[PDB]
């Protein structure tokens, strides 16, 4: 594909009485998870989580696990102040998570890097997208602008989000090349069932494909049925493969005057369903 | 990194 | 803090079929905070040998995981998964629809 992303997502989870907070990571490759940690782990380190990842040496995995553990500890730190910009009591629970990441556009070059942390559910602080500046989503907020500016921060997320991030996608890409880079179409059909004597449910399928984006509407007259369709979330086959269907519920006589579109950019062109008894 | 919020 | 909600979606790997092995899952999404309670059900009665992916979290930062097992689908058995979550009164139980 033209473009590509990595992500690292990262959940802080703090439990007041039963010791510090956990700490999980995972890292994905546009929608292909490679990596993760979680700090209640036996012992505790980085590991892969796709097959491709293997071939990386032990230094690879000791300083991964070596940033982590390092984030870990900063994050632990961040709750407590958290908490104190906050006015909140020490003994209720807490979420700190964190994104970060690049993506890489056609020209090789950076299309756009990423670091944003949310706190309790909500945005807190992100990286602007010159990576220069921050947006604080709160007064609490900007005491950590504050900090961040006066520490150069920016700059040194800007040194990663450039160079390091993007170097580590491409090396992820051509290690990972045979799945990674293989946009694989959905398989598509529709299903019928009746409701009633004069009603039926016609179910439009897409199963199997990479990566998740897709878009899957049902037409009636060449017009969107977005409001009498049902959607469900792009959900994963547990395969590596995503699936989603939509459905409306429509008058038997008038079936035929129902399409289903599909859009992958696994897909030459876009598809065009209908029911085929 | 190390930097704290 | 804010609370969402969990999304459930109950459904086979592959089209399932009377006899053929297959993975049973259960997807939620959507909720948060990250604490979160899934069984699958086989007749109302908990499955061993469950697994569930790594927790991560979409754009509006509320997480999601997979939970998934074997599974040999057959025309008898009922299967469900059950999820628990303190945004929810009690706790909610979506019926694998196996004919969609
Ligand atoms: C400080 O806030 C630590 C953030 C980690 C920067 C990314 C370094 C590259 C290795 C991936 C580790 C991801 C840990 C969340
Ligand atoms: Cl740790
Ligand atoms: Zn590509
Ligand atoms: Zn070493
Ligand atoms: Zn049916
Ligand atoms: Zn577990």
């Amino acid at each position: 594909a033209g473009s590509h992303s990595m992500r690292y997502f990262s959940t802080t989870v703090s439990r007041p009485g039963r010791g510090e907070p956990r700490f999980i990571v995972v890292g994905y490759v546009d929608d292909t998870q490679f990596v993760r940690f979680d700090s209640d782990a036996a012992s505790p380190k980085m590991e892969p989580r796709a097959p491709w990842m293997e071939q990386e040496g032990p230094e690879y995995w000791e300083e991964q696990t070596r940033r982590v553990k390092d984030a870990a500890q900063t994050f632990r730190v961040s709750l407590g102040n958290l908490r104190g910009y906050y006015n909140q009591s020490e003994a209720g629970s807490h979420t700190l998570q964190t994104m970060s990441g690049c993506d890489l556009g056609p020209d090789g070059r950076l299309l756009r890097g990423y670091y944003q942390q949310a706190y309790d559910g909500r945005d807190y602080i992100a990286l602007n997208e010159d990576l220069r500046s921050w947006t604080a989503a709160d007064e609490a907020a900007q005491n950590t602008q504050r900090k961040w500016e006066a520490a150069g921060v920016a700059e040194q997320w800007r040194a990663y989000l450039e160079g390091e991030c993007l170097e580590s996608l491409r090396r992820y890409l051509e290690n990972g090349k045979e799945t990674l880079q293989r946009a694989e179409p959905p398989k598509t059909h529709v299903t019928h069932h009746p409701v009633s004597d004069h009603e039926a449910t016609l179910r439009c399928w897409a199963l199997g494909f990479y990566p998740a984006e897709i878009t899957l509407t049902w037409q009636r007259d060449g017009e969107d049925q977005t409001q009498d369709t049902e959607l469900v979330e792009t959900r994963p086959g547990g395969d590596g493969t995503f699936q989603k269907w939509g459905a409306v519920v429509v008058p038997s006589g008038e079936e035929q005057r129902y399409t289903c579109h599909v859009q992958h950019e696994g897909l030459p062109e876009p598809l065009t369903l209908r029911w085929e008894p | 990194g190390g930097a704290i919020s | 803090a804010i609370q969402r909600t969990p999304k459930i979606q109950v459904y086979s790997r592959h089209p399932p079929e009377n006899g053929k092995p297959n993975f049973l899952n259960c997807y939620v999404s959507g909720f948060h905070p990250s604490d979160i309670e899934v069984d699958l059900l086989k007749n109302g009665e908990k499955m061993g040998k469950v697994e569930h992916s790594d927790l991560s979290f979409s754009k509006d930062w509320s997480f999601y995981l997979l939970y998934y097992t074997e599974f040999t689908p057959n025309e008898k058995d009922e299967y469900a998964c059950r999820v628990n979550h303190v945004t929810l009164s009690g706790p909610r139980t979506v019926k694998w629809d196996r004919d969609m």
